[PDB]
């Protein structure tokens, strides 16, 4: 009876989110109640996804990462308490009434990259980056969320499960079945998110894994063995027809030179060569003018 | 107000850990398992494993409760 | 990372006096609850410690013979869960057998070691297995609450490997640090028997094990501390590190394993206490 | 008011499932059209029965007969001893009768899997989970971004075909059949491409001789590895000649050549079928 449920926010396949108040600080919070699921998963105890989110968010503290305020339950039921976020980036993108100026795009990129840099310094991969996982508060602060797929990286012999992001933002090494990877997967997702911000529509909207690979290669060209040295050794590799690709200044006609360099860095086929969050933050595009807009001035749907 | 990159500073309470790119040149990578070509195709290098092991070895080495 | 972890903030304590105080407070609180509910059946805190040590050994055995192969880090996490739970709770309220099984079960899920619950409960030694699974499921949330939802446990094994890499790289005096691995591993086991996991950082434990093995082998490695770690410039820090290691070695030699007959008497007492309330 | 809730069963894609008592029944509480209507239409001994639909202003309640466990849990329990061959045959017969009834009414399950097949104590098995069902042409749920299990998808779906036929259900059933005989998944793929390559490595790579129109599929690639077709003797040792023949007819690459449920019911495999 600590929380007074007062609104229904949404229901997913694996959880249900409500609005509530703490009754002690009168703070508005979001409660994510985790579903038991099927009869078999109910007998296995508390959901592994909830345990993953709890164990990862208890060890992280950054302005641009969602904060876990509390967690309770009864028997195998469990509820996670988060700070309430007004909206997310997907709602901003699909809202035709608001204009995304270059400064807004730079600000949204900056907050995402700083959160990602803090996350990667602690040897954690988000693995589920997409516009609806970047939540916006009333003060225009972006936070990464939905840590149900996040996992620590760095220790060898830790292939583990094959869970991957939705295919529109999956990196080509993931689409080829790579089990061991680094920060490149999140960086490719970040490039896809930036492309979505620039075009206001999904950049590579494939309807299947093979269709996603086909779209990647038609838009950015089929990579050779010089660009991706050991690409043919991935478990789910298939040879493709060679595509010239489209020059990036044609796809993003309004993009300047610095933004173009950032995009090429984010969309490199070699996972090792792909820029990291620190390298991306040091890129000249962020230090150039105009600067990112203050969070209080960011567009609100 | 232009943005300027400021490095992320976290206190580790331990000896300085060498930078990731320097590991091979300083000879650290001669004492870790090499990364297979399949591992390399995904972006996983031996430098990451060595860096993680060293950071854990030096984390909080001299910190008092 | 450990240096901003919940283990460092909330689960490393200044002295074993604090540990004894928390355990005595738990014992007294349970006694007050029982006597307000409505005397020789009560167990004193040292008897509780003996029982906790015995069941920690049992948990080690269980995680050793577990199939499929239980990763050593998962075993470490389970043992740390057991220690943290019985720091603030009494064995007279929650039976150490069920709690040890629940600790192993939560450790397997937290450390991403995927095992189906029927197989886990089949590792036990029929209907009894089903009942045991039922109790494990009933105590999972209790254990997680008693841990304050702090599930990541930093073990000394990874710092051990990091130190071995650093010694192989920057300490040519040691011809082969791998000669020190067996004896350092044994010393790590002995340390894990004591309460040092609640008193020292994992890197300190690993380095203490390494230097203890070096000393037993006859090699002297004060050069590694003074020179390689750049401690020759800061001597007070070197003194603190050496005193930490000396305290850890003292804890290791002062440890006493539980005696069989005392364990039998205490087990009878605990069983009688778990059938009368 | 009449129903006394006993306990919570599970919380699937929508709503909550409750063991209740009036007879032990299952109650689904949905937040508050095609699915309920489809369930009323589908009356059959081998389909889960929609007993009553209680309607409230902000809630919906559906009553079903209670089935004590599903097939997946049953196979998990019988992992060592196995499932007796007569039980396999009876379960397959009942599932095929239910499938034939669904297909006669232009209904496409699309999501057959052992976890969606509910059994009871007396040896009956029923189809459930009609959330991905396709009645006539329209889907029952127009907007559902739910993940789908991948181990029982037909190759035509894996190659991007948008024309769903009834044969896909037959494909899934065949896989389940094989699983019940081997206590292991036939095609346990980690992804779509791995799923397709496991299928190819088990049955051979499809060419225009065996599957005409396969090279013009939306996601067909000429560079696909050309695996050979291993015989069915190694893939499913325990099965007999009639069972192997039925499995082969159920696992044809070409959907048009794939066996139908009514035609499957007339197979010699079920000559001596008796429910145990
Ligand atoms: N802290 C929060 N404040 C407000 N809304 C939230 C919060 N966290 C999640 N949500 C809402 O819940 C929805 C789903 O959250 P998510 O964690 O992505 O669920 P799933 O893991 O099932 O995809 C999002 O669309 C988001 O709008
Ligand atoms: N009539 C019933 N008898 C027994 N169990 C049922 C019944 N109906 C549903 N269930 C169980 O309730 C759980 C929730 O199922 P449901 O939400 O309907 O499936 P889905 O989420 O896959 O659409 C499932 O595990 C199912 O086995
Ligand atoms: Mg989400
Ligand atoms: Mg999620
Ligand atoms: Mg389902
Ligand atoms: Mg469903």
């Amino acid at each position: 009876k600590r929380y007074e449920k007062l609104d229904f926010l949404g229901e997913g396949q694996f959880a249900t989110v409500y609005k509530a108040r703490d009754k002690n600080t009168n703070q508005i919070v979001a409660i994510k109640k985790i579903k038991l699921g099927h009869r078999s998963e109910a007998k296995d105890g508390i959901n592994r996804t909830a345990l993953r989110e709890i164990k990862l968010l208890q060890e992280l503290s950054h302005p641009n990462i969602i904060g876990l305020l509390d967690a309770f339950g009864h028997k195998s039921n469990i509820s996670l308490v988060f700070d309430f976020m007004e909206t997310d980036l997907e709602v901003i993108i699909k809202d035709n009434s608001l204009v995304l100026t270059p400064s807004h795009i730079k600000a949204y990129m900056l907050m995402t990259l700083q959160g990602l840099e803090y996350l990667h310094q602690h040897w954690i991969l988000h693995r589920d980056l997409k516009p609806n996982n970047l939540l916006l508060d009333e003060n225009g602060v972006l936070k990464l969320a939905d840590f149900g797929l996040a996992k620590s990286f760095g220790s060898p012999n830790r292939a583990y499960t094959h869970q991957v992001v939705t295919r529109w933002y999956r990196a080509p090494e993931l689409l080829f079945g790579a089990r061991m990877y680094g920060v490149g997967v999140d960086m490719w997702a970040v490039g896809c998110i930036l492309a979505e911000l620039l075009l206001r529509v999904p950049f590579l909207p494939g309807d299947s894994d093979l269709d996603q690979l086909t779209r990647i290669f038609e838009t950015l060209g089929t990579p050779t063995e010089e660009q991706w040295p050991d690409m043919c050794s991935l478990p789910d590799y298939v040879t493709f027809k060679s595509f010239p690709g489209i020059p990036l200044h044609h796809i993003f006609s309004a993009a300047g030179d610095d933004l173009l360099d950032l995009i090429q860095g984010l969309f490199l086929f070699n996972p090792c060569a792909r820029i990291t969050a620190t390298q991306a933050l040091k890129m000249k595009y962020f230090s150039n003018r105009p600067g990112p807009t203050p969070g209080c001035q960011l567009p609100r749907p | 107000a232009l943005y300027e990159y400021q490095p992320l500073q976290i206190e580790t309470y331990g000896p300085h850990v060498p930078e990731l790119e320097m590991l091979g040149r300083l000879g650290y990578l001669n004492h870790v398992r090499a990364a297979s070509p399949q591992d390399l195709a995904g972006g996983y290098t031996s430098s990451l494993a060595c860096h993680r092991a060293l950071q854990d070895a030096f984390s909080g080495l001299f910190w008092q409760p | 990372m450990y240096h901003n972890s919940s283990q460092k903030r909330h689960w490393t304590f200044s002295s074993e006096e604090q540990l004894a105080r928390l355990r005595a407070d738990a014992n007294r609180k349970f006694r007050c609850k029982a006597v307000a509910n409505g005397d020789p059946v009560f167990l004193e805190p040292h008897e509780e410690m003996t029982l906790c040590k015995y069941y920690e050994k049992r948990l080690l055995e269980f995680c050793s013979v577990f199939k499929p192969a239980m990763p050593r880090s998962v075993v470490g996490t389970a043992c740390m869960y057991f220690k943290r739970f019985y720091l603030n709770n009494s064995v007279m309220e929650y039976h150490p057998r069920i709690i040890m099984l629940t600790c192993a079960f939560l450790a397997c899920k937290v450390d991403e070691f995927n095992v189906s619950s029927p197989q886990f409960v089949g590792n036990l030694r029929p209907l009894g297995q089903e009942k045991a699974l039922e109790q494990i499921l009933e105590y999972e949330l209790l254990l997680i609450q008693q841990l304050n939802f702090h599930l990541i446990v930093h073990n000394p094994y990874r710092p051990f490997e990091g130190f071995l890499i650093d010694l192989k790289t920057r300490y040519p005096i040691l011809e082969n640090p791998e000669i020190l691995r067996k004896t350092a591993d044994d010393f790590l086991n002995r340390i894990a028997l004591t309460d040092a996991y609640l008193l020292y950082t994992p890197s300190q434990i690993a380095l203490t094990a390494i230097l203890s093995s070096a000393s037993r082998a006859g090699i002297t490695m004060e050069s590694y501390l003074s020179e390689s770690l750049m401690l020759k410039e800061n001597r007070t820090c070197l003194s603190q590190l050496l005193d930490i290691m000396k305290s850890m070695r003292n804890l290791v030699k002062k440890y006493e394993p539980p005696r069989s007959e005392e364990v039998a008497v205490l087990k009878q007492k605990l069983e009688r206490c778990h059938s009368a309330e | 008011e009449n129903f006394q809730k006993v306990e919570k069963i599970g919380e699937g894609t929508y709503g909550v499932v409750y063991k209740a008592r009036n007879e032990v029944v299952a109650l689904k509480k949905i937040r508050l059209i095609r699915e309920i209507s489809l369930l009323k239409e589908l009356n059959h001994p081998n389909i889960v029965k929609l007993l009553d639909v209680i309607h409230t202003e902000n809630k919906l309640y559906l009553v079903f007969e209670f089935l004590h466990q599903d097939l997946k849990k049953f196979m998990d329990a019988s992992a060592l001893t196995g499932i007796p061959l007569p039980l396999i045959k009876s379960y397959l017969f009942q599932l095929l009768q239910g499938l034939a009834f669904c297909h006669s009414h232009r209904v496409l399950h699309r999501d057959l899997k052992p976890q969606n097949l509910l059994i009871n104590t007396e040896g009956a098995i029923k189809l459930a989970d009609f959330g991905l069902a396709r009645a006539f042409g329209v889907p029952v749920r127009t907007y559902t971004h739910e993940v789908v299990t991948l181990w029982y998808r037909a190759p035509e779906i894996l190659l991007g075909c948008k024309y769903y036929s009834t044969a896909v259900d037959i494909w899934s059933l065949g896989c389940i059949f094989a699983e019940m005989v081997t206590r292991r998944a036939l095609f346990p793929g980690d992804s779509e491409i791995d799923q397709l390559f496991r299928i190819f490595r088990t049955l051979g790579t499809p060419d225009e001789v065996v599957w005409p129109g396969v090279t013009s599929m939306p996601d067909y690639k000429p560079s696909f590895p050309k695996w050979a077709r291993q015989d069915f003797s190694k893939v499913v040792p325990p099965l007999d000649e009639d069972g192997r023949s039925l499995l082969s007819q159920m696992l044809h690459y070409d959907p048009n050549k794939r066996i139908s449920a009514k035609a499957a019911l007339a197979h010699p495999f079920f000559q001596d079928v008796t429910k145990p």
